[PDB]
């Protein structure tokens, strides 16, 4: 009935196994019902719109399209305006390079049906030079979005008001997530004293950076895997 | 005539923003069958978008034809909100239009580069 | 996010050399009246002509470019560097990136011949 | 059932449906009892009593020379190189601390030594970019680098700050004990 | 006029004896006046700061 | 012919942030505004690319920096989806009710650092202490306070104390007094209900197009969260009401705030009472160490612990997108593996991020000290924003 | 209601006295707070230097994982069972209309039928013509449902909702929030 009267927990019984039985199971199982599932709506994206799909792809419940360059808008309506395929809302947007290859960048999209619970991934390429159109007429937070890779990358944004950069320097010139340009940069700040002012000069570190990917086994040591393709979706041998 | 599909000011519902449309029914069928119209007036009959969204908002006007009260149909769609319903109803009749202009029942028109999805293998 | 800043412009990408050329002509008539606005705002310690002539052979740096969307990318990173001078976005320290060769004469022996290059193996 | 199609089990649920917002005359309560919340302000007082009774009781903070905050067996500050019993260096160049400090803080030179053993000619934190990550406490076999939990050694140089091998094993001379007593705490855990 | 006012009213109190039940009467008239000058602005909100956010009250007349 | 537009904040406008800002104010009334982010802007995507995803993890706990924990668990969460891995029983409720203590450390920072920009100066106090209770909490688990070096790609980094689980039950039965006593002098208050009564209106379909979540899109009324959505974590496995607000306002906003205390509160009580046993780590040697104990002892541990340390662990290549329910937001990550043990790229989807774009959206026609109450409910710490 | 107010003797605070609790329940708004200070002697007792718990501790394990004689570790594999990430072009598509499926082949003939496959391999026909090609059952067996409806956006689990509103709600009516689940 008081404070000085309340008992311990620390001495007490508390729950004591010998040895738990956890039983030992592939975390992708309950992802495939619904997997096995998701390819019969893909599909059915492409036989919807089938001028502007160059493809669909999926790994572990995560859709991927696959949009030409000039392509953008007439696909992001639909997901949009349709009742089956109402997307809503833009998440995340953004490049990745792979300068291996012709076109150089890849523009990604992410959307999220509020409706029913789901996620859509967009992707299309763009060389360096080439545009690709910006989503800003119809999703709205996409415009602040679109500004930020254009300054990591160059990938332009066609048909966009307020198009200029953000998150970097002002009087930055080049692209900081681009495979060429170098980790440091090239400008280091100092105030000079004499012209009572800071001044960008030239770089100079007093320790090199040392990366340490040098060491790296060429063949990636992760094997083949197995699929996960449903049975209807694969395609049927001959005989 | 003229229809209006969300009430901007009115009296609240649980979604802000979204207002009780006063005669949810008679507006909502007026405006599925400008879909119905529209669809069957410039998608030719091969393509799987015209031959989808007849089917679907058939089959959607037959529950709002069919039945009156407002908590029951709802359920009865599996959509969201009755204005909600009527919203995207009207979004999707726009979306028809530009699909008219659009043609999306034809091949590609621009192939990839063979060399472009291919990621690591 | 509606609307957009003041002197900022929806991107938009001629489709001939010819209207290229009139925007690019347009845009440097911009910065050429907008520089006395510079001088004040930025406080800069030098003269508007000098300004004027540094803005005049930044564009004969790009006067030969062949290709009609390179100086598309070109035209808009000038704008751009237009809306970045034309409100307070840019300080002063970052605006007087462009005057490196003015505020310092280089200093004593500046490598001419292969000798001075050498004697500091290249600096 | 069926669904119809834009249409999930994800239907708006029992009673989604708001209630019409009640009126002025849709109240219980009479506008003159309304109206004395209003004027007398009850939650204005209300929570003017909240913040007088927390006047009257105890405040929290300590006296820090004199008092310090809780100090975990898993805290971590400033570093230090762990000796042997009969006093030995400790530290082999197994440069996993340099392979994993992900700020590059560590720099190691290391030279077989007179009688063959390996031993560190020079190790080096850059204690301007140390982050305070840990791994380097975790990434050695022979547990030569530890978290010493000392903060309190606030330099007035950058020149001070480059921790070498002479300060580092001038604190684990030091913090030996300390440093006894936190594995006889994580050693387990670890 | 509402500070001035005070200051209109201040020789009234000082002598608020000598004017018994007629300066009263008297000075009631006069704030009776100035109490409906007041509710002049208070119907016409004059100190109204009014903000040009509105939700966009006409709602989706289409087609 | 502009308005006399001015910079907001260089330095200490609002707390815990550089918010330079730019505003057009016509009446004081913002007719556009223009936050330039990038003060914080340390590029650390670039750096991402150019280490382990061993090493890779202290970053994202510099990444929202008052709640560290759901960038740890995020980014976790995405090597784990990555890897094809599964974190054990123990891992996942120790993950899921530190994922929450730091629920209830971020909402106790910004409802009260919120009510310090606003003017109430009693919460910013009574609050922070508390946030030092938990700070003892990060400090016995991991390591120091603020920056936990912690959840692993392979799940946990270590076990618990032998007794943090005890202590943490009689913290949290007096949490619930210091709660409501911060709550008797927010929620009724005349001065904070006229502040916050339509202050900075969200529509809902304005809501999805401006890519807004959390708090916010549950405060305009659609009930939406990845704990119960898309759930992970034993969520599943812990009952838990959610709060869903009524108008667009910044008043739900708030309330939805003060109720997720009540809630996360009610996750630590069915977590406390019942955390099993079992590994704390992942199973195996070949994505997180070994323990300490056998790797003297066990030849095959060492050159686990070794490669660990000098390559790291392999990567499937691939690229997932993982977002889980900050308490700011939805947070999420996209990341594309190599197949290397670098990570080809990673991208943060920063909560704040579409928060701070779809200001001036919402920041139209009001007030300029009503352009404070706006900031810190859409909560820039910028920590996250730029980065 | 199973997590209401309970009074202040199980809050483990440093609590009051006795003349002067007697004053601060006359005087307080609710009796049942707590003045926010642990109980020194219970709250962190004893250090975690030194717990003696700490003393017998080797490691947390499950029986399937440390099972030394029976399991080999490429059945217990993790890394290198990973799903392949499935990808599709426009034209296997096409072959997954004609060709058929592994579910319901439309191809004998096993010669010809790599024959009948290979120029839809190399591009013999397109996707539209497939359509056209496509019968009604075909569309409506494995493009549309059955009931030829559009398939809905498909999610991992549906989580419906109630909405709790009575006694048990975080808040009462007249305050704006909502309290689902
Ligand atoms: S804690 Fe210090 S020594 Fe360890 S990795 Fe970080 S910076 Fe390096
Ligand atoms: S302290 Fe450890 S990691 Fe550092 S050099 Fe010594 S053995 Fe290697």
């Amino acid at each position: 009935p008081s404070w000085e009267n309340i008992k311990d927990i620390r001495l007490d019984p508390k729950v004591h196994v010998d040895e738990v039985y956890e039983p030992i199971v592939n975390p992708a199982d309950r992802y495939l019902q619904h997997v096995s599932d998701l390819h019969q709506y893909a599909k059915y994206i492409m036989a919807a719109l089938p001028k502007y799909i160059q493809g669909f792809s999926v790994w572990k419940d995560e859709l991927t399209l696959h949009v030409a360059p000039s392509a953008v808008i007439p696909v992001t309506t639909f997901l949009r305006d349709n009742t089956s395929t109402q997307y809503k809302s833009i998440i995340d947007i953004t490049a990745v390079d792979y300068p291996s290859r012709e076109n150089r960048f890849e523009v990604v999209y992410n959307f999220l049906s509020v409706r029913h619970n789901s996620r859509i991934r967009l992707k299309t390429y763009a060389t360096e030079v080439t545009p690709v159109p910006s989503i800003t007429c119809l999703y709205e937070g996409a415009n602040w979005f679109e500004r930020e890779a254009y300054d990591m990358y160059g990938v332009f944004f066609e048909g966009h008001p307020d198009l200029r950069r953000i998150m970097t320097d002002y009087g930055f010139e080049g692209h900081p997530l681009r495979k060429d340009f170098p980790l440091t940069g090239y400008t280091e700040v100092r105030w000079d004293e004499e012209k009572r002012r800071v001044v960008y000069e030239p770089l100079e570190l007093t320790q090199a950076f040392r990366n340490f990917s040098a060491g790296s086994t060429a063949w990636e040591p992760v094997g083949p895997g197995r699929d996960d393709r449903p049975d209807s979706f694969k395609l049927p041998t001959p005989k | 005539q003229s229809v209006l599909v969300q009430m901007r000011e009115g009296t609240p519902i649980g979604l802000t923003g979204i207002y009780q449309h006063p005669n949810p029914r008679p507006a909502l069928i007026a405006l599925y069958e400008a879909t119905l119209k529209e669809l069957q007036d410039k998608h030719p009959k091969d393509s799987v978008y015209r031959q989808s969204i007849e089917n679907l908002t058939a089959h959607r006007k037959q529950i709002v034809e069919d039945n009156e009260v407002s908590e029951v149909i709802e359920n009865k769609i599996g959509a969201g909100l009755i204005e909600e319903v009527v919203i995207q109803a009207h979004e999707e009749l726009e979306l028809a239009k530009k699909m008219s202009e659009w043609k999306p029942w034809e091949e590609l028109e621009e192939k990839p580069l063979e060399d472009q999805w291919v990621y690591f293998n | 996010a509606i609307i957009a800043t003041a002197f900022a412009e929806t991107v938009k990408f001629s489709g001939s050399k010819q209207e290229l050329q009139k925007r690019t002509l347009a845009l440097y008539r911009q910065f050429l009246r907008g520089a006395p606005t510079f001088a004040d705002l930025y406080e800069v310690q030098f003269s508007i002509p000098t300004i004027r002539t540094k803005i005049r052979q930044e564009f004969e740096r790009h006067r030969f470019v062949d290709d009609l969307s390179i100086q598309n990318v070109l035209y808009a990173k000038g704008h751009m560097e237009y809306q970045e001078c034309i409100n307070f976005w840019k300080q002063q320290a970052q605006f007087l990136k462009y005057f490196p060769e003015e505020d310092d004469i280089q200093g004593r022996h500046q490598p001419s011949n292969f000798v001075d290059k050498f004697l500091k193996n290249r600096a | 059932n069926i669904y119809a199609g834009g249409s999930a089990a994800a239907a708006p649920p029992a009673g989604f449906r708001i209630h019409r917002p009640a009126t002025w005359e849709e109240s219980e309560e009479g506008a003159l009892s309304k109206a004395t919340k209003y004027f007398l302000l009850a939650e204005m007082f209300r929570g003017l009593y909240v913040v007088l009774e927390q006047f009257f009781r105890a405040p929290y903070t300590i006296y820090y020379p004199f008092e310090k905050g809780p100090v975990s067996p898993r805290f971590r500050g400033e570093h230090a190189l762990r000796r042997y019993p009969s006093g030995e260096e400790r530290c082999i160049a197994c440069k996993l601390c340099e392979a994993i400090c992900p700020a590059l803080a560590i720099t190691i030179d290391a030279e077989e030594r007179i009688d063959g053993s390996r031993r560190t000619t020079k190790y080096d934190i850059d204690m301007t970019k140390c982050i305070y990550c840990g791994y380097c406490q975790e990434s050695c076999p022979v547990d030569a680098i530890v978290e010493t939990p000392n903060v309190e050694y606030a330099t007035e140089t950058r020149e001070e700050l480059l921790y070498n091998k002479e300060k580092l094993l001038a604190n684990g001379d030091k913090w030996e004990l300390e440093l006894q007593y936190a594995l006889d705490a994580d050693a387990p855990y670890r | 006029p509402f500070d001035l006012e005070i200051s209109t009213l201040l020789p009234y109190v000082m002598s608020i004896y000598l004017v018994s039940n007629y300066g009263f009467t008297i000075v009631l008239l006069f704030l009776l006046i100035l109490i409906i000058g007041f509710v002049y602005e208070i119907n016409t909100n004059a100190l109204k700061i009014n903000k040009h956010n509105k939700p966009n009250t006409d709602s989706l007349i289409y087609k | 012919i502009r308005a006399f537009t001015i910079n907001f904040g260089p330095q200490h406008p609002a707390a815990h942030g550089v918010l330079r800002l730019i505003l057009e104010l016509s009446g004081e009334e913002i007719i556009r505004s223009d936050p330039h982010v990038g003060l914080l802007h340390r590029g650390t995507e670039k750096l991402i690319e150019y280490k382990t995803y061993m090493q890779a993890l202290p970053y994202f706990d510099r990444l929202d920096y008052v709640s560290m924990m759901t960038n740890e668990q995020v980014f976790s969460l995405a090597v784990e989806k990555l890897l094809n891995v599964e974190v054990p029983l123990r891992g996942k409720y120790i993950r899921t009710m530190f994922g929450e203590i730091t629920r209830v450390l971020n909402h106790l920072m910004s409802v009260c650092s919120h009510a310090m920009d606003v003017g109430a100066l009693t919460p910013f106090l009574w609050g922070f202490e508390e946030r030092e209770k938990l700070m003892e909490f990060y400090e016995r688990v991991s390591g120091a306070r603020l920056h936990a070096a912690y959840v692993r790609p392979g799940g946990v980094s270590q076990d618990l104390p032998a007794g943090l689980l005890d202590d943490i039950y009689m913290w949290a039965t007096q949490f619930g007094d210091r709660l409501d006593e911060i709550e008797e002098l927010l929620t009724d208050n005349r001065i904070w209900k006229l502040r916050t009564v339509n202050i900075g209106t969200v529509t809902a379909q304005d809501a999805l197009n401006l890519g807004l979540s959390g708090p916010m899109l549950r405060g305009s009324g659609i009930p939406f969260d990845i704990r119960k959505n898309a759930p992970y974590d034993a969520y599943d496995k812990v009952d838990f009401d959610v709060p869903v607000g009524m108008n667009g306002d910044c008043y739900d906003r708030y309330l939805i705030r003060m109720a997720e205390f009540r809630q996360s509160l009610r996750i630590i009580e069915q977590c406390c009472n019942d955390m099993p046993a079992g590994a704390v780590k992942v199973e195996d040697f070949k994505i997180n160490s070994p323990p300490r104990n056998l790797m003297k002892e066990d030849m095959e541990a060492l050159i686990h612990h070794f490669l660990l340390y000098t390559k790291g662990y392999s990567v499937p290549p691939g690229e997932t997108y993982t977002a889980i329910e900050a308490p700011k937001g939805e947070m999420g990550v996209y990341v594309v593996s190599d197949g290397s043990e670098r990570p080809y790229k990673c991208k943060i989807r920063a909560p704040g991020f579409a928060h701070l774009g779809a200001f001036d959206h919402i920041a139209r026609g009001h007030f300029l000290p009503d352009a404070v109450a706006i900031i810190g409910t859409m909560d820039l710490v910028f920590g996250e924003v730029d980065r | 209601l199973p997590g209401g107010p309970v009074p202040v003797f199980k809050k483990y605070t440093v609590g009051s006295k006795g003349i002067w609790e007697k004053l601060r329940v006359l005087l307080a708004i609710a009796p049942n707070r707590s003045t926010g200070n642990p109980i020194v002697p219970l709250y962190r007792v004893p250090t975690p230097g030194s717990r003696p718990e700490a003393n017998v501790y080797q490691d947390p394990s499950s029986y399937p994982t440390n099972d030394i004689a029976e399991n080999p570790y490429w059945k217990r594999d993790h890394r290198r069972a990973y799903p392949q990430t499935a990808f599709f072009d426009q034209k296997t598509v096409t072959g997954l209309l004609e060709l058929g499926s592994e579910a319901t082949p439309r191809i004998a003939d096993g010669e010809a039928g790599t024959k009948a496959l290979a120029n839809i391999a190399n591009g013999g026909v397109s996707f539209t013509q497939a359509l056209g090609k496509s019968s009604k059952d075909v569309i409506y067996g494995e493009v549309l449902t059955v009931n030829g409806l559009p398939p809905v956006a498909p999610t991992l689990a549906p989580k419906q909702w109630k909405i709790i509103e009575g006694e048990a709600a975080i808040y009462p009516k007249g305050y704006p929030c909502r309290t689902f689940h």
